[PDB]
């Protein structure tokens, strides 16, 4: 996944 | 008569939203009363999201590793705890601008407002639908984490959605605020499917009947169905089954329109079988999900 | 990754907004300082619109015809005067809400953000454009007049759009806060024709190139095009012309994606003369031209 | 038209  | 996606009013929300930092992550927080909360794993590393126990990363973790920022102003933080997937952190100051709030889970093919922010700082509002499959199709960028989603409801804001990640095809999941994620997504670096994107079928019937009341008639056929035989060809399109209860919540825009609800399911039946012939319906040239029955009762009158 | 239709959060907007009531008469206000700004056809009785002598009909009203409401307080009228169709009202308070703000017009084809308003009290934000024949698609119900078009321009609420009126098409017509008629409308009752409803040639060059930095690409071509070759084909499918203006405020995106404008240029000639083939772009199946080239820097980065 |  790819946070922030 | 004209016919938009709308979004809430954002002032309530506005100023609800914070900075939280902690090392070298910033993003999101919402500020009601003294609490704050934002997505938990603003306390990881890189490399403690490849497996991290939260537990035990938030226990090493004390109030000064969190900054809050209030516009220019930094809040106190007086205590850190841990509520599923959201970090509350407790601060010294309750807020001047808190609304009269709730906190609800909201079923999927609802819709609310998404309050994107970058850094503590509203950017942009846009009102999308919770997807069958429990995602988002959001617009969010590095930073956008914890932007919430609400609905206004008479003076209350309900919030129903925290952002939290983005899955490999663009779209978000995220959390209600009691920190339960939406799907079956866990806060971490491993693979994670969601499931087959559905049609809302009573979205489309509801927007369909938005399309009639603004004189959009020529989808109209003379044709009728039953909830089972619609059903049968809705599965065959990857649209959601109508259910009774659906049908239920299409009675306010059966009524004003005067067209029955499996009427409208003819229409809709039809439609999926032929396409449109390169026509349009309230200038889509693809039919809309992302309005329930209450956003088309709530718009049109 | 995800793009979206959005409006700019609107609560400094809605600290301006409030009800103005003349005769049976109730629309909305736009309270900055002392001066409430709403549309004079306010003064009108149904008979008054058939050949309205403003200038007349103004005259022979006093401050306490006008009833303005900022909530559940009623503010006290001590002066009315008209700028073009634009009344102002003159009030005994400042806004204590009153934002730092400007009065702009917008060209044909820029964006802007609707707070619709009902009865004084915010409804909902949609973000819109200009059309190239000066009307609005908005979503406007009765008693909606007076709602407002804006910018947020780093601090600065810049407002550019009042709401007037809806013509027979169901599109919207207005003036901005200087109260000058965007395009050839009259607040009267008599025929008047808006023009042809060309597609923004240089908001849908911008929106593919969003859909290249979100990582559609299917459309882009080998083939490559002059700005007067572009122009010919453009001009056959109701497109307005683009301008070597319009290529350069596209450069920003040119350079961010690597495609030079008039590549880009050559893959909208293809996709108007050779359709989408049932493909769709950034999820939607018709070329969307409600996105400024600065609508696509400020959201992607 | 259709004003209000």
């Amino acid at each position: 996944i790819e946070t922030d | 008569s004209g016919f938009r996606k709308m979004a809430f009013p954002s002032g309530k929300v506005e100023g609800c939203m914070v900075q939280v930092t902690c090392g070298t992550t910033t993003l999101n927080g919402l500020w009601l009363d003294d609490v704050v909360y934002c997505p938990r794993h603003v306390i990881c590393t890189s490399e403690d999201m490849l497996n991290p126990n939260y537990e035990d990363l938030l226990i090493r973790k004390s109030n000064h590793n969190f900054l809050v920022q209030a516009g220019n102003v930094q809040l106190r933080v007086i205590g850190h705890s841990m509520q599923n997937c959201v970090l509350k952190l407790k601060v010294d100051t309750a807020n001047p601008k808190t609304p009269k709030y709730k906190f609800v889970r909201i079923q999927p093919g609802q819709t609310f407002s998404v309050l994107a922010c970058y850094n503590g700082s509203p950017s942009g509002v846009y009102q999308c639908a919770m997807r069958p499959n429990f995602t988002i199709k959001g617009s969010f960028l590095n930073g956008s984490c914890g932007s919430v989603g609400f609905n206004i409801d008479y003076d209350c804001v309900s919030f129903c959605y925290m952002h939290h990640m983005e899955l490999p095809t663009g779209v978000h999941a995220g959390t209600d605020l009691e920190g339960n994620f939406y799907g079956p997504f866990v806060d971490r670096q491993t693979a994670q499917a969601a499931g087959t994107d559905t049609t809302i079928t009573v979205n489309v019937l509801a927007w369909l009947y938005a399309a009639v009341i603004n004189g959009d008639r020529w989808f109209l056929n003379r044709f009728t169905t039953t909830l089972n035989d619609f059903n049968l060809v809705a599965m065959k399109y990857n649209y959601e089954p109508l259910t009774q209860d659906h049908v239920d919540i299409l009675g306010p825009l059966s009524a004003q329109t005067g067209i029955a609800v499996l009427d409208m399911c003819a229409s809709l039946k039809e439609l999926l079988q032929n396409g449109m012939n390169g026509r349009t319906i309230l200038g889509s040239a693809l039919l809309e999900d992302e309005f329930t029955p209450f956003d088309v009762v709530r718009q049109c009158s």
